[PDB]
Parts: C-alpha cells; structure tokens; sequence
C-alpha cells in the first residue's frame, strides 16, 4: 500500500545575482532529491533504468513544488534550500520577473491560500514522481498503478483532515497544470543559460539538461 | 548519466 | 449551479499534406468553440473582456482535447472535425511524428481505455476554459468559482454513473497536465510553421497567435 | 482581436 505517513517522512527527512543563486541551489537540491525518492514507497524497488527516467522527467516540477511550499510565508518572494530569500524585485530586475510571478502567483500564493500542509504537499511530489507518461519506462502500467495508490491515500487523507472542504482534493490535483507549465518554462530558460555560457551550472544540473 | 546512476546505486 | 446535463447538450449541439489539413480545420473549429462556450452554463454572463481572455487561454487544449476524444475507435490516427482521418504514418513522415504520437499515447489510448464519455469530456473541458490562472481577468475568483462548481459536478457524476471505480474522477483530471503540456508544444509547432511562412494559417487560427 | 470580439457579441 502508499501510506501517506511515510510520504510525510519523506518530505521531513529532507528538510533544509539571482539567477547563478537558483541555479546553485538547484544543482545541491538534485542530490537530495534522490534522497527523498528512495524514500517513497515502492520507488526503488523499480527497476534502475526506470527511477533514472523517472527523477530526469520530474526532477524540476518536483524541486518547484517544494521551494513553492517553502516559500508560503515568504511575501513577495521565494526561500531557497540553501536559506536566501529571493525577492520578486531581484527577479525583475535581472530579467525573468514574467515566470517568476507565475510561480508566484500560480504556485506560492494558492498554496497558502489553501494552506497545504506537508503530507499533502508529499503526496503531490509522489504523484509527479510515478508519471507514467515518462517515455521509456519498462512497464507504464506498474508505475500507474503506484500513482493510483498515492491518491487513493491522499483523497482519503484528505476528507478526513478536513471534512469540511470535499473540493480539496481536487483543488491539489488542478495544480499540476500549471506546475507542468510552469516547469517547461523553466527548463527552456535553463536552456538559454546554457546555451549564452556566462552561468554557472554544475555538474549534476548539467547531467539533467544533457540529451538522454 | 553517470551522477543520477551512481547515486541511485547508493 | 453547473448541471452536467447542460455541458453534455454543449458537446453534443457542437458535433460534426497533414500539417495544412490540420491548421485548416483548426481554423474552421475556432468558430464552433465559440458556439460551444456560449452553451457552457454562466460563460456568456461573464465580462466580454474576460471571455476572450478565457477563449484565448485556452483555444488549444480545449480543441485538442476534443479531437482526441473523436479519435476513440480510430487506430493509430485521429479523426478531424472535417472528417478527415490523419494515420501516424503521415504525420511522422511530415515531420511531426513525436508529438503526434505524444497525443495518441498521453491522450487518445488513455480516453480509449478508461472510456470517457462525452459529458465527462465536456466537464474537463469546461474545466479548462474555466482557468482562473488566465492572465488580465478581471476577476479571477469567479472563474474559479466556476471551474469549482464543474469539478463538483464531474466528481458527483462519476461516483454515480460508474459507482465501481472509486479514482476515475481523479484520473480524469491528472490527464490535464497531459494537455497541458500537449498544447504547448503544439503552440511551438505553429509558431514555427507561421515563421516559415509558406503553411497555410487562416484569419482566425492567426488572430489566435498574435500578441494579446 | 477582431474576429473573436465579434463572434462572442452575436
Ligand atoms: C532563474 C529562473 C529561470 C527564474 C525564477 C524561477 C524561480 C522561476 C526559477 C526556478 C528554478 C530555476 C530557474 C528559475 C532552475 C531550476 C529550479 C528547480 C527548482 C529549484 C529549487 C530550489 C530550492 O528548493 O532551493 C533551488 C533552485 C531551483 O531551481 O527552479
Ligand atoms: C501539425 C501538428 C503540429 C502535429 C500533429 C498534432 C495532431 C499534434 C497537431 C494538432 C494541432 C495542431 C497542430 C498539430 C494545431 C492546433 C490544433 C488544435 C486542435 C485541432 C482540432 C481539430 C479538430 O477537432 O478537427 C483540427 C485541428 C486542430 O489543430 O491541434
């Protein structure tokens, strides 16, 4: 089964210009992200080749949603693993103000709206982890099925939390779409980076942006 | 991808 | 209230080289998905400004999502509203095969297996042209209001025309970031194509991709 | 956007 108390253990097991900050975070945020799936249940009893193309698929939605989570308090701004606060204005000012205020907005702002505590939180990231989409996977079906668990748990989760909302649940699972969104944004100015050469992008954060 | 694989192995 | 029975009329009273067949009869749908809009429960109350921004938003995923629930009993191909059947062997080798096949896989086999019916179709897609993310709305909380009362509506649905399958609700809606990320990359390919500028791009499949 | 101006009056 996917108890959603060991995907909360997950998340606490884990727990911690503007542009070459975020991607220096990012990079040491790769490194315990691994850590974090290993500790999902069922996740490494996949096979190998099928936890690399998982983590290479969801690795940025992943890390997005937690800095999101993170950043509930923060106004105006997210908080970095590493402890920085980057404001909105430092953002603008060095060029991706656009996609920071999705993440904002999109992201930041309805998660503390709801109030999204940490076992939703978890079971959301384990979701996107067992994408069964993933190209390549040698069996979809057994990677489906580990993401119908989670949300059989997380649904029951959470209409015993809070029984007084019944949309809660569904409200989680409609931000994906823009999580996915907005991760595919994020990649493509990755990319730019790279590709114009002057930031800084460390090894493990290069090996995510290398071809398969 | 020799950094995803290593760590994985553990 | 957002009575399924309605959206169900909406998708009904709209009924019926590759990459030119398909950007015709893209062109020619825009019309009818104004039709469809209209018929969704409190769209037209809505601020004329607001239903534009609403329609533009999300163009592409809603027709997307409409062609590939056509294109149910259709093997390897989908069914255009014109009638015509496009084969994934035309599609790849007019140089579109990846995402093509992208459709086929993240979408038609999966409305193919679960068996979506048409109201549950047009409840995701109300839920989509209800996207309280939409940029410049002037006010997004009654979109979301909105999207909500579907999703009430949807989930209700389920668990009483098919009481046997406790997270086909759920499944329904994690195929949205699916179409999400569908209908980017599908946004990518026409840029392109109008770049080149020898494919042949109607008066409204243009307006659509010209700036806000 | 003329055309979708337009359609949603009727
Ligand atoms: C600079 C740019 C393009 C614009 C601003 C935003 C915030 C959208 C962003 C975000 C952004 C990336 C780039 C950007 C790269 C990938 C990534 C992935 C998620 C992430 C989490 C943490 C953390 O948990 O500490 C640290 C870094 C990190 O990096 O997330
Ligand atoms: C050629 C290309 C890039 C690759 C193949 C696919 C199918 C992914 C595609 C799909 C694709 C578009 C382009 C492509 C443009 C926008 C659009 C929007 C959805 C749509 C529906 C119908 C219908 O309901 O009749 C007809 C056309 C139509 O056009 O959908």
């Amino acid at each position: 089964d996917m108890p959603v108390e060991r995907i909360l253990e997950a998340e606490l097991a884990v727990e911690p210009d503007p542009v070459t900050n975020i991607c220096q975070a990012a990079d040491k945020q790769l490194f315990t992200l691994v850590e974090w799936a290993k500790r999902i249940p069922h996740f490494s009893e996949l096979p190998l080749d099928d936890q690399v193309i998982l983590l290479r698929a969801g690795w940025n939605e992943l890390l997005i949603a937690s800095f999101s989570h993170r950043s509930i308090a923060v106004k105006d701004g997210i908080l970095l693993a590493t402890g920085l606060h980057v404001h909105r204005n430092s953002a603008h000012s060095a060029g991706v103000g656009a996609i920071f205020d999705r993440v904002l907005t999109e992201l930041v702002s309805k998660m503390r709206d709801m109030q999204m505590d940490k076992t939703e939180l978890g079971c959301l990231r384990a979701i996107v982890l067992f994408n069964p989409d993933s190209k390549g996977l040698s069996n979809p079906a057994e990677v489906e099925a580990l993401r119908e668990k989670v949300y059989a748990s997380l649904e029951a989760y959470c209409k015993h939390k809070y029984p007084e909302q019944p949309g809660r649940f569904a409200k989680l699972l409609l931000r994906l779409p823009a999580l996915r969104s907005i991760g595919l944004k994020c990649l493509e100015h990755l990319f730019f980076f790279k590709l114009i050469g002057d930031t800084p992008i460390d090894t493990f954060l290069m090996e995510m942006l290398e071809a398969p | 991808h020799k950094i995803l694989h290593r760590l994985l192995q553990d």
